[PDB]
């Protein structure tokens, strides 16, 4: 995976 | 030379006009290689550069899945941000994110990035240490305390040190014919009188890659910084870029002016005059 | 809160009458991202214009490249028409071939 399979709520 | 990989996310709410639009683009240096747009007929992470097309079904499936997940997350972040800033639900707002890694000539990680904005203003940024955060205001401090509690910085660093560098290195190899080729500026100087007393000298750089370039005018060997009109570097549409730099000179003194061009494609800086 | 577009109008290759080229309008430095850009041929809106994917600069300002195939003649004049929330009326920049 090239994008980060991370993503976070603010 | 050195190299960078960057992803750019843009989420924009539009009350009364459906859910926030999420668009994502990926770059290696100054070359875009993927895009995602939730407003597209069939939203998917899609190729924008020839060297990425060789990646298999699983690749595109993975990246697409990431983009959809992120899309939903940043829709919720837009909602979250309204509450943090005591804002109404009738206005349109934007969340932007840029992240990625820089490597050196040997592929070693030089540094990592993860920065977010709200309505064009800094919101929160991963520090160069990849372990702590800079928050721009008391709303972002709320996000910070959430991200501290959740070891988010820990996850980012594992990405920026691992997958980011590894994939960038793979892209640089797959696209070596272009990504590792610098095209030097084609340069010339033009001359146009303004009046009896003054004339414009304009130093041109065309067809260069990558975008980074320095164009300066010297008069009697002294930089004319505060006196030079410098236009923004602009894409040509064929991968390359264009720029110019202009100075207004007294008629009869044109040969006291020299243009100086620095670019990666050039072994050493070039000096131009009006012919 | 808001930032107005810088506008440049120009050709992909240096212009030669009768020889085919690309006409570009590069808009940059603006915020928010919603923007309206037309490429004009003697005051008329050209149909087949495309554009780059929305991206932004380090200062969070947005940029877009609008482009179309064209063949310069000595008579035909070209322009870029831009509207943005920051602008009262559409702003028009003529392509100057000498540059």
């Amino acid at each position: 995976s090239s994008t980060r399979g991370i993503s976070q709520l603010w | 030379g050195s190299h960078s990989m960057r992803y750019f996310y843009t989420a924009m709410s539009r009350p009364g006009r459906g859910e926030p639009r999420f668009i994502a683009v990926g770059y290696v240096d100054d070359t875009q290689f993927v895009r995602f747009d939730s407003d597209a007929a069939s939203p998917r992470m899609a190729p924008r550069a020839p060297w990425i097309e060789q990646e298999g079904p699983e690749y595109w499936d993975g990246e697409t899945r990431n983009m959809k997940a992120s899309a939903q997350t940043y829709r919720e972040n837009l909602r979250i941000a309204l509450r943090y800033y005591n804002q109404s639900e009738a206005g349109s707002h934007i969340i932007q994110v840029m992240y990625g890694c820089d490597v050196g000539p040997d592929g070693r990680l030089l540094r990592g990035h993860d920065q977010s904005a709200y309505d064009g203003k800094d919101y929160i940024a991963l520090n160069e240490d990849l372990s702590s955060w800079t928050a721009a205001d008391t709303a972002a401090q709320i996000t910070q305390r959430k991200w501290e509690a959740a070891r988010v910085a820990e996850q980012l660093r594992a990405y920026l040190e691992g997958l980011c560098v590894e994939w960038l290195r793979r892209y640089l190899e797959n696209g070596k014919e272009t990504l590792q080729r610098a095209d030097p500026p084609k340069t010339h100087v033009t001359h146009h009188p303004i009046s009896d007393h003054e004339a414009t000298l304009r130093c041109w750089a065309l067809g260069f890659y990558p975008a980074e370039i320095t164009l300066t005018w010297q008069r009697d060997g002294e930089d004319q910084t505060q006196d030079t009109e410098l236009v923004e570097t602009r894409p040509a549409g064929d991968r390359t870029f264009q720029k110019w730099a202009a100075v207004v000179v007294p008629s009869g003194e044109e040969q006291r002016y020299t243009c100086h061009v620095q670019h990666e494609g050039l072994p050493k800086p070039l000096t131009l005059r009006w012919e | 809160i808001q930032r107005t577009p810088k506008i440049q109008v120009y050709s992909r290759h240096p212009a030669e009458n009768g020889k085919s080229n690309f006409l570009n309008c590069y808009v940059s430095g603006f915020h928010p991202s919603d923007i309206e850009v037309d490429l004009l041929k003697n005051g008329e809106r050209i149909e087949k214009v495309e554009h780059s994917d929305l991206s932004f600069s380090k200062d969070w300002s947005f940029y877009l490249l609008y482009y179309t195939e064209f063949t310069p003649t000595e008579k035909d004049e070209y322009a870029c028409r831009v509207n943005h929330v920051t602008l009262s009326q559409p702003k028009i920049v003529k392509w100057d071939r000498d540059m």
